[PDB]
């Protein structure tokens, strides 16, 4: 319903459901690194540890279960090449704080993207908008995005999909929930 | 609308490097691996100024045109002015996968591998156009991975790219005046091609290897 | 190898031939089996024979071909900073010869690269056993 | 495929000799054939690299390009650096079967048949192209034979090939000042033809005349 | 009977038999330098010595004889231009011992091949295979194989055949013995 | 090469080798159970255990590797619902020394067959002869055979292949002994 093919280029159907979280007032976002949230679950982490190689797109869904007396906007924005970086320190991200597998990670400063660019202008990656009085659902669909034609899927993650809380989440009470629902369907994976 | 063009808009010559070294009578072990020569790794993340430039980018994939510009002069005045001895300088470009050399008079300058160039210093500075050097389609500008296969990879840097070395020395015996030459290199992307454009950088950079942000 | 050693990336498929050369009454099996660059070398014979694997009977055969798949050196690990894949052989039955024969019998291996081989980059190669002067050097060209 | 070529694996400048030589007033009979001059016979194997490379193929068939650089300097800095005067430099290619000088003043220096070049210090390295200098139709990398019909002729030494004998002299008269010039020499094969390929060599070398090995 | 031509070119038929070699258990190799062999022998040596001048290829035989009990290989390659060298000295070869007629010549190092290349690298050379298990008779024909369209047979050795054990002879017995014939016909003799 | 078709029926490739056994003098027969044989092993005993269900016929690749000098007759038999005995005792025989796995069992009383039947009548069912003086390989095709469309493989084995030397193996030394390879390819293995 309404996809976002990414870059305009079009490249199986499991659609690996990971735990859903919890999108409070206060979060910041989360994000998940696409090969890496994989490579332990499903015929997909099977055949990436039984190989050496990789090579497939991605299709993602995110959906939102809220009612219409809840209030806030999301950005749903897949980074390819996403290299994080620290915050008050010359040393690079480790691998225990870089690979966090399905769990995934949260953002340490959404606003500078923990990359310190902008996030006002990371709209110009792929990206749909989850207003939640409009829609609760987004759907992206990521070609290859791999300088080498292969790749090596237990070290190098080619997109990141972003969720972050540009609005946060609003209602009369003070304290507010609403689960966050990825899904993840690799298409032709190698 | 021609100027806003990507390959005009990247391909302008910066100062990629500019350093200085003494040669006088370097006979003792004085300065190692600074006696009569100096050694430059090709990376373009080296001034902030071409470095945000190349980060609006994920992907590219040029040509770097080197440009050396030489100057000698002194300030012990020992002599009257004499003028400035025509001095020939070789700089080899030592690309990934070769040894580059540890000393002055060492075998490397010699390879008849790896490509080098004899310039004068009274002759124009001296250009060579270094193709695109990497094993992929494109450089990274940014690499989501690690290097090795081991967990002590450097995160952030690719294997892959490394376009080479650059190495330069005076050629001429030590003459019994010292000088100091100062070598300018100057670097202009050729043929560029870019993809997957990225936000711009808005905090200060950490260092030359991360994406660290201050705040 | 020797070639190879003169460019810096190389990319291709290699073959490799194998021939016993026991006696003609000589009989027996023997298992060839190839790890992928991704993956650890076997170290028993029914571990090995779970992957792609060749069970050559040399009293039948004296030669086997085996043509290791298009591999390319310059991706895999060229100092990132092998296990890039490998080629073992298990004794599957024991070697059965007439008394008259000789109890040890002895294989010799060749390997070759096929047509979709290729090297970039020519380097200098370090196996020359380095630069030393030699003699009658200088008094050749006084 | 085309880097990968015999003219691409061959065709590379190499350092084939350096050889400096001092000047000084040399009118008393010091450092006699190295008064003002050095001779060098034009044979490939004199460096490893290269012995190497060419001892790969039995039969070869190139035309030789010679470059030479040459720098001056002094280390005894009896005066001021005033700068290095510009010495004219003749370099003679006498062929086999001719007469090479003995001397810095020979007449073989004004043959008017061996080709010669005269080059100074300040002009760029001078070049030159020797062509195929052979009786046969191609160098013989490795010869089992016998030079002489005598029985004490050397072996692996043929009587043909023998490209020839490069003198390179100090033209100018000898100024009141004495200098060190040192000359090297580059030698680059072009339109390379190979017959005949060979194991390539495994065991270090141990002498240019023999295919002796350690081991 | 499967013949092999050298190098792809196809350029009389007295078939010069040399007294058969023994191959042992410990056997090097044995070495015959091509137009020195036939130098003293039959109408070939005659012409060679009555005439300055020589121009013509060869033709090689070389035959096993062995029981279906034995087992061993040989490499039989003929070396063109096959510059011999020594072992711990910086002198070159001498007549004596490059020269060696109809005799020939064993192998000191077979692994170097007394060149100081490698035997393993020898197959780029023109070779057969003798496996006493499958063969045991090898043909080998030479081209001219001179830089020069005219050679002097007593002073140049355009060819060297080389027959080396890379596999050595065995049997039940420790001791044992095969005897090699090697047949030369020079074809088109000058 | 000369295969046998099971009663003339013709129902991957994978060609499971067995450890090889060894046929001694006194030697008195191997037997494997098809489905159970390759329960444990590969991607047949994967699936096998991934599912409840099972449905494939057999390919029987048996082979000898012995001298001209040796001498002993095999009867390699693909026995149909096998269903074995005890041999002085009324309590059946039990899931221990029925499921013998891969490394398969031995007959206690080839004459018998271990059923009570006899071995001289055991040429009814598909079968091929190993004579060592004319042949040393043996391929039998195995078809469906079972009562019911579907089965259990880890229950019922519907197939039993039997290599009992009905001439025991000789030669001039008193002890003898020759390996026996066999390979089993599952074919349409569900």
């Amino acid at each position: 319903a309404n996809y976002c093919c990414a870059y305009g280029e079009w490249p199986t159907d499991r659609f690996y459901t990971l735990k859903s979280v919890k999108w409070e007032t206060e979060s910041t976002g989360w994000w998940w690194k696409l090969p890496d949230a994989l490579n332990n679950i499903g015929m997909f982490g099977q055949n990436v540890q039984h190989h050496y190689l990789y090579r497939s797109g991605f299709l993602i869904h995110v959906q939102c279960n809220a009612t219409k007396f809840h209030q806030g906007a999301l950005l749903v924005v897949a980074i390819p090449e996403h290299q994080r970086g620290a915050h008050n320190t010359t040393t690079s991200p480790g691998f225990d704080d870089i690979m966090k597998g399905e769990e995934g990670g949260t953002f340490n400063h959404p606003y500078v993207l923990d990359d310190g660019t902008s996030l006002a202008c990371a709209t110009i990656f792929p990206h749909q908008w989850i207003n939640l009085r409009t829609n609760n659902s987004a759907t992206i669909v990521l070609p290859w995005m791999n300088a080498a034609p292969m790749d090596f899927p237990l070290r190098h993650n080619q997109w990141t999909l972003a969720i972050i809380p540009v609005v946060p989440l609003g209602t009369r009470t003070v304290s507010s929930m609403v689960p966050i629902t990825v899904s993840i369907a690799p298409m032709c994976c190698e | 609308v021609s100027e806003t063009l990507v390959e005009n808009f990247l391909s302008r010559a910066a100062l990629v490097s500019k350093r200085s070294f003494e040669y006088k009578n370097h006979t003792s072990s004085e300065a190692r691996t600074d006696k009569n020569f100096y050694k430059w790794t090709i990376n373009t993340k080296s001034f902030v100024q071409l470095r945000r430039k190349l980060e609006l980018f994920t992907y590219l994939r040029f040509d770097a045109e080197i440009t050396i510009l030489t100057t000698v002069a002194v300030g012990s005045n020992n002599s009257t002015y004499m003028g400035l001895p025509d001095l020939t300088l070789q700089a080899m470009f030592v690309p990934t996968g070769a040894l580059t050399p540890e000393k002055q008079d060492s075998f490397h300058w010699q390879s008849g591998s790896n490509a080098s160039v004899f310039f004068k210093v009274s002759d124009p500075p001296a250009r060579m156009t270094i193709p695109f050097m990497c094993i992929n389609s494109a450089y990274s500008v940014f690499y989501d991975g690690f290097a090795g296969f081991e967990k002590n990879g450097l995160y952030g840097i690719n294997p892959a790219d490394t376009i080479g070395n650059l190495c330069v020395r005076i050629v001429n015996e030590h003459q019994p005046i010292g000088f100091t030459v100062t070598v300018r290199v100057y670097m202009k992307p050729k043929h560029i091609k870019a993809w997957a454009p990225r936000p711009p950088r808005t905090l200060p950079y950490m260092s030359i290897a991360n994406a660290n942000y201050k705040g | 190898g020797n070639i190879s050693r003169y460019y810096t990336h190389w990319s291709g498929s290699l073959e490799m031939t194998f021939m016993f050369c026991g006696s003609f009454m000589a009989t027996g099996k023997l298992i060839l089996c190839y790890t992928p660059p991704g993956g650890s070398c076997p170290t028993t014979r029914e571990t090995a024979m779970l992957g792609t694997h060749i069970v050559w009977d040399f009293g039948l055969q004296s030669s086997v071909t085996l043509v290791i798949p298009w591999i390319s050196g310059s991706h895999y690990r060229m100092f990132n900073n092998a296990n890039v894949g490998y080629v073992t052989c298990f004794m599957q039955t024991n070697l059965i010869v007439p008394s008259e024969s000789s109890n040890t019998c002895s294989l010799i291996g060749f390997v070759a690269a096929k047509d979709d081989f290729s090297l970039r980059l020519m380097r200098d190669s370090p196996d020359i056993g380095q630069l030393e002067h030699l003699h009658e050097a200088e008094a050749a060209y006084q």
